[PDB]
């Protein structure tokens, strides 16, 4: 839900130190400056009334929000990034699978063995994970996208499928 | 790239866990608990993700940087992160 | 005349084989980017001999063979002009292509489309060569749509990249917007001159080329990436690493100069458009090595150089200097691609990352890239007997001795500067300092395709200015009597940006807290420039297509101004003849009135 | 806040099944099942020749591959070129124009051995 | 912590220079309650189908079609024919057209006038 | 460089103007003044097919290099002293124009300030 | 499926037809918000936030990650402009103003010291280059039947 | 080793 | 013309008594023959046109049009194969009757000798078009489509036959040969404007004209896909073929009242352009697109020079090629998402290759890649507007700028990027929408190795 106050600084805190790397470039640079801003972080950890800590919050937030590079180091998987989303011009979903001529499937025979399997295994798993899932959610619907977990009897996790038939990081 | 596996990434957590100043090579446990079980603060639990930030390459989001607690769950992140199996 | 314009002909299908072999389906897949590698090595070792007989005799021509339209007075026929400029372009352009998809093979080898990769350089080949071996600006039109179209299936190599088909909607939008003035000139030469092969044009005498003079600059300007239409060449970038060793790299770039040196019988009529190129290519220089200096990449940056070398050689074009220009392109073709690869094999060897702030400690570690790359970064500077040393000195010293305005020599040193500082900083981020790269030492580059590809580099980027200035005899009056100084100063404002560099990247180990200066901001956005022209008349331009345009032209006013209007007028009185209550009094006093106003009112009897 | 008793086992039932998915994303030993390739014996009976092993069986091979790359692809463009610029392309007039040498006064003309007259002594400024 | 960013309608202000990040109101964090469960749900939603190997084809976009409808159908039902609409209908209406009338009026007004006593740039020109 | 300052930040007039100088008659000044003479005829710049603006004065020079140069292939280390006459002779023609600059220069210089003395004398 | 009611209705006056039209377009009663009355015949639609495809956040779980986009949930009537591909709203490190004063100050002062430096053109200290045979009349494109005018020099 | 890469069915 | 006639209308007995499955294969043939028939057509002498008969006669301008009726009639049949297999063979051979019918009164059009005997088979495709476009459509507004097209075209048709009626009392013929032999100066007398005026909007409500184009993306979007190409190819050019020859007597006052709709078009293309570039419809884009294209044949015609008219013939050819393999492909993605949003179906590269393909150069002959005939038709009318002004240049390139701009744009938002992973009937491409594609692309490559055959009779 809300961000709590704590955990809001540690998102700040976060991208402050990777600026900060940015800036330093160097490690040695880096290191003494991420410990100097370490204890300027640590100089009022106490806060008492959480009005002091807003205001502490808004100087703080300010300060990271300038603090960031000019051009910051995004990784090349960050969002953003030389590699991020570039394989996905690779990845097709696993339906596709289904639709393929006859000699295609016959010339792959095991991996199709294991697919209908994993396709049967879809079928009981979401018989059950749907009449799980159903009581499972509380009235006025799920409250939070979370989603409960298969503590029943040889029960699969409910809504599976594609969280595991996930198109792999590397589809090569 | 090579087939990084994930003995090579756990050993890499480890070692650099273990390598980190302030959790000593022997307090270092598999399922370390950065709160409980070594005892360090919000901060550090930022400098040790943001660690293996630079020394895995890979990127963690911050919504699953602060819930990642132990180098267990540690390998087990960057094990569904890349999808390893060997 | 039996060799040479026979043997150019022989080389430019050659070219094309592998792509009819390609589309028949009958070509092996799997050798065929090796099949690709014997078709350019062969079609290279064709092109030396073209060249024999320029420096024997020197002897030009023009091949037009098959008419295509007549178009009454108006012949259309494919044609290539073979002259100085041409004739030995094709094996520098054939040496270079060989050379950089030789290091493709090895690095462009994990995807699964490699073959139809290795393809689009071909398609991009010939069409790059059908520009380069034209004799009507039609078929270099031909190129020139072809290489733009090429760039923007290229650069989105990946069409899952999202920011990949951003730069390929960018690259070929700045490159319509330098075919406007291709179209320009291509209407003026059509109506004005009545022609459209290169001969006829130049020597009709169009003593007022103005028109078409802006024409052929504005083409000339989106092409070679100028000011206002830079930025899409660092746009390509973010293509796969090759892809920017590529059309892009100093290839297709310099397709728009071409036409420039190729349309120099007309370009020196007019001092006022000779003037305004130079002017852009010198804004270039500063603006684009500027954001370079203060950048934190690897290819973008010696993009950003690329297009400040861009702007170098048609600045000499904007003080005469047709072949010097075209001799300082294919030298900025050699080291400038020698560069690319050569950062590609780090970005290979690296884990594909591109920011200078994750190298360091490479020069041991990488060791024939380590000199590769050293002896690239100041060739692009250019040191004495060199590649860069007979282009770059020369056209600094040209400019300086000649006529043109007090600020166009100074964007010329600072040119030379600006470049060198940051030629000197990417080495110092990649090999020199310390390794800020991950634990795992995977770095390396023991790959035979790695090295060769590079090899036959190191001797293009520097022997070839010698042996081609010897090669080639001079076009303009040489600059004897010379006051010493404007000649030496080339050379020396080189190395105190290389000095003021060299403290700079000593200042980045000193541990004094840095501050976010507003010139390291401005370079960064590339001036801001993507910053407000892709979001600004952009967002307005779309936005008004919408609330105005679609909507409030046509589906809220012009279905309102026609159709409704009428079709509500018939709706609504069409109820009031059809609401008729039926009372027989009513309508026989209707027959009343209409029987007398009949006559005596109306007079219908009179 | 780790994760809790939902999160866990549910991570844990989807990661088995996820790994147990990727095995099976692996490629069995009998993967891929070709079928045979429709071949004339002509190439076979020299492609055994390179894998006899002797230092020339497999590099004049290679440069056989050279050779019928040459042949294949430059020989015999070169001949059906040669012979559509020569015979119809030349027999269209100004099809190819060829500009005219730079003759020296001084040098002579081949065809008919009229030597151009030189002019007299430079100025031989010798530095 | 500095003279601070300014925001634009093309470039918005942050989630950090925002107000509304650092006063945090009990309705205001309250607020991040419902519209969750709403997302939870229409998420569930989502999943039941896509995750549902019996679906098959394509499900509706609600959102989608009421963009395509409004976008495309319901604009002249709920068009008005405020001053204000025909002040924009007119200029850019009759506006551009009488614009580039004038300008190509006056082109070849001005073009046209030298041609009969010969003045322009024609010998070179026996094609239109 | 400093015919710039003595022009741009000194007197226009003081330095010749590039785009209009000479404006004495050379005969004047030069009684009998033999005019710089050509060695390559107009057919020898017209068979060589030289360019116009390399088509200069030194251009007798120039055909001469091109034909060491045509017949020096296959080799392109010879040919020295033919551009060592050529260069020179540009030297040479370039102080040519120079020493007209300067004829210039000090033909503005003189005759300003000798109006200049007549305006001091009345 | 379909239906007026959860088809886009008229503008929106009363405030039950505004949660009328909440329900419908899936927010809440308090996110329901539509654009002016100006006539312009957007209606019921509601004027939803003005950012981009690029201001969404990556780490989301969207049902359309390729353009980070949800099932269900509205979209914006000018969402077309706004999608990553397209013209974005994040924010700058750069205050908008201020940057935009820095290109509308760069470009104009580019221009103002070229256009100086024309007003200054720089020469060498050199005389002119008077070509031989009357600065090649005839080979400029001279006239051939009259006679040249002479440029004809001395030596100095 | 070797893994799965899934693709259209080209064979139409 | 009656080798075309004859076996043409032979068609409909062969259509209408077939079996109940070999319908499509049997029209297709025979269609396919006729369209090789047709082929002879392409002979035309120096200027003289052939005079066949006394009622039918053709020339270099008619049978390029005449050819791409024929050669497309068999491309709806196999287009409409797909979403007409579930209906009962009388209706079925019905639709058949309908796209012949149409065919029929094309070639009658083309092939007319006087205005009168053209105008009543010009006109007389509305009725199969009428109801191809009504009751074979697919949503409740096609009603409303049917009389926005029908109106739309009448309106401006009914005061085209006050005006040739009236050239028969005046002239005393109506034969286009006598008329344009025959021709005389028009005087500028206040009822020749009107005179002028009658014969114009009809052709140019058809065009369609900017301002005059509502019916256009209110029926090409909502036609059935067969109905659609043939709308799109031919008969949007039905105005190009009459104003060609309607303009042989109607001068010198061109000259003058050439500029309300000069501009009303060259603002028009750029207006028209920029919406394309701003949809949310698939179809609506390639609709919107090929009044942008038509409006420069608008400029090509009324300028009155002999390039713009070569232009004018190539663009008019070209874009019926081009605007039926769009809306084929958009009917292709149309039928598996059962929808025809842009962004519903973006990125599906990864999974349709052949496809991305017949995206590609599909957009570059929209983009015109040179040498694609697109261009030489484009590339004529901007040489002869900029003999007529200068300041013509910028108009018109920002328009194929921004032409440009959206060509790309279905690519990357149809292709390019990641698929919908909730989507799953993206069948493996059936060879029959597939072979489609090629039918309509290697035409246009063939066409550019000789295009001197599609400039007209002024070539
Ligand atoms: C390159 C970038 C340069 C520019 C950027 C440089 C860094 C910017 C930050 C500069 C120092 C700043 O005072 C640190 C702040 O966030 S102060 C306000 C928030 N805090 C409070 O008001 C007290 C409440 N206390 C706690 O939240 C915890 O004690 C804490 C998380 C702090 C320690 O961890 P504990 O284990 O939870
Ligand atoms: C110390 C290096 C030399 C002095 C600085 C550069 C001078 C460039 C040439 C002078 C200015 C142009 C006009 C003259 O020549």
């Amino acid at each position: 839900a809300y961000l709590t106050h704590q955990q809001k600084v540690l998102r700040l805190y976060k991208r402050a130190l990777r600026h900060l790397e940015s800036w330093c470039v160097h490690r040695d640079k880096y290191r003494y400056f991420a410990c100097l801003m370490r204890a300027r972080f640590d100089e009022h950890k106490n806060e008492k009334d959480m009005v002091k800590a807003t205001q502490l919050l808004r100087q703080a937030e300010e300060e990271f929000w300038y603090g960031q590079h000019p051009q910051p180091y995004i990784f090349p998987e960050s969002p953003g990034g030389t590699s991020y989303e570039r394989y996905e011009c690779y990845k097709v979903p696993e339906w596709c699978l289904d639709d393929w001529h006859p000699s295609e499937k016959a010339m792959y025979p095991d991996y199709f063995a294991k697919r209908e399997q994993w396709k049967r295994l879809r079928r009981e798993s979401w018989e059950r994970e749907v009449k799980q899932l159903q009581e499972e959610t509380p009235p006025g619907g799920p409250r939070t996208e979370a989603l409960p977990p298969a503590r029943k009897e040889g029960d699969l996790p409910p809504l599976w499928w594609h969280i595991v038939t996930r198109p792999r990081e590397r589809p090569m | 790239a090579p087939p990084l596996t994930l003995e090579a990434i756990k050993d890499r957590v480890l070692y650099v866990l273990k390598l980190y100043d302030k959790i000593d090579p022997e307090k270092l446990s598999v399922n370390s608990h950065f709160m409980k079980d070594l005892g360090l603060d919000s901060l550090d639990q930022v400098e040790i993700i943001m660690a293996m930030e630079d020394e895995f390459g890979f990127e963690i989001p911050d919504i699953d940087a602060e819930k990642l607690m132990c180098p267990q769950e540690i390998v087990d992140y960057i094990a569904d992160k890349k999808d390893v199996y060997e | 005349m039996n060799p040479f314009a026979s043997l150019t002909l022989t080389t430019l299908i050659i070219l094309t084989i592998p792509i009819m072999m390609s589309n028949s389906n009958i070509y092996k897949t799997n050798l065929y980017p090796n099949y690709v590698k014997t078709t350019v090595s062969y079609a290279f070792t064709l092109s030396l001999v073209p060249l024999l007989m320029f420096m024997h005799t020197g002897q030009e021509m023009i091949i037009s063979n098959w008419h295509w339209m007549t178009l009454q007075t108006v012949e259309l026929s494919l044609s290539f002009k073979m002259d100085y400029f041409s004739v030995m372009f094709i094996p520098v352009a054939l040496f270079v292509t060989w050379s950089i998809m030789e290091f493709s093979m090895w690095y462009m080898h994990s995807d699964p489309f490699i073959n139809r990769f290795f393809k689009y350089l071909v398609l991009f080949l010939i069409t790059m060569m059908i520009l380069v071996t034209a004799n009507n600006l039609f078929q270099l039109f031909i190129g020139w749509e072809g290489v733009g179209i090429m760039s923007f299936l290229l650069i989105g190599w990946w069409h899952g990249r999202t920011d990949a088909n951003t730069a390929a909607l960018q690259a070929i939008l700045y490159n319509r917007i330098g075919d406007i003035g291709f179209v320009l000139s291509m209407a003026w030469f059509l109506t004005h001159s009545n022609a459209w092969d290169l001969q006829q044009i130049f020597m009709l005498n169009n003593e007022c080329p103005n028109m078409p003079l802006i024409g052929l600059l504005l083409a000339a300007a989106g092409k070679s990436a100028q000011f206002g239409l830079h930025p899409w060449l660092p746009s390509a970038m973010e293509g796969p690493t090759p892809v920017s060793a590529l059309l892009h790299s100093s290839t297709m770039v310099v397709a728009g100069v071409f036409l420039l040196i190729r349309f120099y019988p007309l370009m020196e009529t007019n001092k006022l458009v000779q003037t305004m190129t130079l002017c852009l290519g010198a804004i270039t220089t500063l603006f684009t090595a500027l954001c370079a200096i203060t950048q934190n990449d690897i290819k973008k940056i010696v993009a950003f150089s690329t297009s400040s070398q861009l702007g170098l050689m048609m600045v000499t074009i904007g003080i005469n200097q047709p072949h010097l220009a075209f001799l300082h392109i294919c030298m900025h073709a050699f080291f400038k691609a020698m560069l690319f690869m050569c950062s590609g094999s780090i970005i290979h060897s690296l884990n594909d990352e591109q920011d200078i702030r994750k190298m360091g400690g490479l020069y041991k570690a990488m060791p024939f890239t380590t000199t590769a790359l050293i002896i690239g970064s100041l060739a692009l500077t250019g040191m004495p007997y060199l590649t860069g040393f007979y282009s770059k000195d020369l056209i600094i010293e040209a400019v300086n001795m000649s006529y043109t305005n007090a600020w166009a020599l100074l964007m010329t040193l600072i040119a030379t500067s600006l470049t060198a500082a940051y030629s000197t900083r990417i080495i110092f981020f990649a090999f020199l300092g310390k390794p800020r790269f991950p634990p795992l030492v995977l770095i390396n580059e023991n790959n035979p395709l790695l090295i060769n590809s590079i090899k036959r580099l190191l001797i293009g980027s520097i022997f070839a200015g010698f042996i081609i200035s010897n090669n080639i005899p001079p076009m303009t009056v040489p600059n004897t009597t010379m006051p010493l100084y404007m000649k030496m100063t080339a050379l020396i404002v080189t190395i105190m940006g290389f000095m003021l560099a060299l403290e700079l990247n000593n200042t980045t180990y000193y541990l004094k807290f840095k501050y976010p200066s507003q010139t390291y901001k401005f370079s960064n956005m590339l001036g801001y420039y993507p910053s407000i022209m892709h979001r600004l008349p952009t967002y307005h331009n779309l936005s008004m297509s919408q609330k105005s345009a679609s909507s409030l032209l046509d589906l809220i006013w012009l279905e309102t101004i026609l159709p409704k209007t009428t079709s509500f007028i018939q709706m609504k009185m069409s109820i009031m003849v059809s609401n008729q209550k039926g009372l027989i009094k009513l309508y026989f006093l209707s027959f009343l009135i209409t029987i007398m106003i009949s006559m005596t009112l109306f007079n219908y009897h009179e | 806040s780790g994760y809790t008793p939902d999160e866990k086992l549910r991570l844990q039932q989807l990661r088995e099944l996820r790994r147990r998915w990727l095995k099976d994303q692996e490629l069995s030993p009998r993967e891929p099942v070709l079928p045979p390739r429709r071949v004339w014996p002509m190439e076979q009976f020299w492609n055994k020749f390179l894998q006899d092993g002797a230092p020339w069986k497999n590099v004049i091979y290679k440069t056989y591959r050279h050779s019928i790359f040459a042949v294949t692809h430059v020989l015999i463009p070169v001949w059906i070129i040669h012979y559509y610029l020569k015979y119809h392309v030349t027999a269209k007039p100004y099809t190819v124009v060829e500009r005219k040498p730079r003759i020296f006064p001084g040098d002579t003309i081949l065809e008919t051995g009229e030597v151009i007259p030189l002019m007299k002594e430079f100025p031989d400024q010798h530095h | 912590s500095f003279p601070k960013y300014k925001p634009s309608r093309l470039a918005t202000l942050p989630a950090t220079l925002d107000p509304a990040e650092y006063d945090i109101s009990p309705e205001t964090r309250k607020a991040q309650a419902e519209r969750l469960a709403i997302r939870s749900r229409l998420k569930r939603e989502y999943l039941l189908q896509y995750n549902d190997p019996n679906r098959l084809g394509v499900i509706e976009d609600p959102a989608l079609i009421r963009w395509t409808y409004a976008r495309s159908a319901n604009i002249y039902p709920n068009f008005r024919p405020t001053p204000k609409t025909s002040l924009l209908g007119a200029l850019f209406g009759i506006g551009p057209l009488f614009f580039w009338y004038y300008v190509f009026k006056t082109d070849r007004d001005k073009k046209e006038k030298l041609i009969q006593e010969g003045k322009l740039d024609q010998t070179f020109n026996i094609s239109y | 460089g400093a015919h710039l300052a003595r022009r741009y930040l000194g007197d226009a007039s003081k330095e010749p103007d590039p785009l209009r100088m000479p404006t004495f008659p050379p005969d004047y000044g030069f009684p009998e003044r033999k005019e710089r003479e050509m060695v390559a005829t107009q057919q020898e710049m017209n068979d060589a097919q030289l360019m116009l603006q390399q088509r200069d004065y030194c251009a007798h020079y120039l055909i001469q290099l091109l034909k060491c140069k045509r017949d020096s292939f296959p080799n392109f280390l010879a040919c020295k002293h033919e551009q060592h006459d050529w260069d020179y002779c540009e030297h040479l023609d370039y102080v040519k124009r120079m020493k007209e600059f300067e004829r210039e220069r000090r033909l503005l210089q003189r005759k300003k300030r000798r109006e200049q003395r007549e305006a001091e004398m009345a | 499926h379909v239906t007026k009611d959860m088809f886009p209705g008229p503008y929106p006056k009363t405030p039950e037809e505004r949660a009328a039209a909440a329900k419908k377009y899936n927010m809440r009663v308090e996110d329901y918000e539509p654009y002016p009355d100006d006539g312009m015949g957007y209606g019921d639609y509601p004027k939803l936030p003005d950012r981009s495809q690029q201001e969404r956040d990556p780490w989301y779980d969207w049902d359309h990650p390729d353009l980070r986009l949800n099932w269900g949930e509205p979209i914006h009537w000018d969402l077309d402009m706004y999608i990553r591909n397209r013209v974005d709203t994040s924010p700058t490190p750069v205050s908008w103003n201020t940057m935009c004063k820095h290109l509308s100050g760069f470009v104009a002062f580019m221009l103002f010291m070229f256009w100086v430096g024309e007003i200054y053109p720089s020469y060498q200290p050199v005389g002119p280059k008077q070509y031989p045979y009357n600065d090649l009349y005839l080979e400029r494109g001279g006239d051939p039947t009259k006679e040249p005018e002479p440029v004809v020099h001395y030596e100095i | 080793k070797r893994l799965f890469i899934i693709k259209p069915s080209g064979f139409y | 013309m009656l080798k075309i006639i004859i076996p043409t209308t032979m068609l409909l007995p062969m259509t209408w008594m077939s079996k109940h499955n070999m319908i499509w294969i049997n029209a297709t043939v025979h269609s396919l023959l006729i369209s090789l028939i047709s082929l002879s057509l392409l002979n035309q002498l120096g200027e003289n046109s052939l005079n066949f008969s006394l009622t039918f006669f053709s020339d270099s301008l008619s049978a390029p049009l005449l050819v791409l009726t024929t050669w497309l009639l068999p491309l709806m049949l196999m287009a409409s194969q797909s979403h007409l297999s579930k209906e009962t063979t009388t209706r079925k051979k019905l639709y058949i009757t309908m796209l012949i019918l149409l065919q029929l009164f094309l070639i009658m059009t083309f092939t007319a000798t006087e205005l009168i005997l053209f105008y009543i088979l010009f006109e007389a495709t509305l009725v199969p078009t009428l109801i191809i476009i009504t009751r074979w459509g697919n949503q409740t507004e096609r009603l409303n489509a049917g009389l926005y097209f029908l109106f739309y075209t009448l309106a401006g048709s009914l005061p085209l036959l006050v005006a040739l009626v009236y050239i028969q009392n005046t002239t005393g013929s109506l034969n286009f040969l006598i008329i344009h032999y025959w021709s005389h100066p028009l005087s500028n007398s206040w009822s020749n404007i009107f005179m002028w005026l009658a014969c114009i909007m009809a052709f140019m409500v058809k065009m369609p004209l900017y301002g005059l184009h509502l019916w256009l993306p209110k029926a090409h979007v909502e036609a059935p896909i067969a109905g659609s190409m043939v709308l799109a190819a031919v008969l949007l050019k039905l105005g190009g073929y009459g104003m060609m020859r309607i303009t042989t007597i109607l001068n010198p006052l061109t000259n003058y009242m050439a500029y309300p709709f000069l501009m009303l078009s060259m603002w028009g293309m750029i207006m028209t352009s920029s919406i394309c570039l701003r949809q949310t419809d698939l179809k609506s884009l390639i609709a919107y697109s090929s009044v942008s294209h038509m409006a420069l044949v608008i400029v090509a015609i009324m300028i009155q020079t002999p390039w713009s008219f070569m232009g004018a013939t190539a663009l008019m050819i070209a874009h019926g090629l081009t605007s039926s393999m769009l809306f084929c492909l958009a009917n292709t993605n149309y039928e598996r998402v059962h929808s025809r949003t842009m962004i519903l179906a973006r990125g599906l590269q990864t999974l349709l290759p052949l496809m991305a393909t017949w995206w590609l150069m599909a957009s570059l002959t929209n983009l015109a890649l040179p040498p694609s005939i697109n261009l030489i038709g484009e590339l004529f009318i901007i040489t002869a507007s900029f003999s007529w002004s200068n300041i013509t240049i910028i108009l018109m390139g920002m328009n194929m700028m921004i032409t440009a701009l959206y060509s790309l744009y279905m690519l990357i938002t149809t292709q390019r990027g990641k698929y919908t992973h909730h989507i799953n009937n993206i069948k493996a491409s059936f060879t029959r929408e597939n072979a489609l594609m090629a039918l309509h692309i290697l035409p246009l490559l063939l066409l550019t190795l000789n295009p001197k055959m599609i400039l007209g009779p002024l070539y």
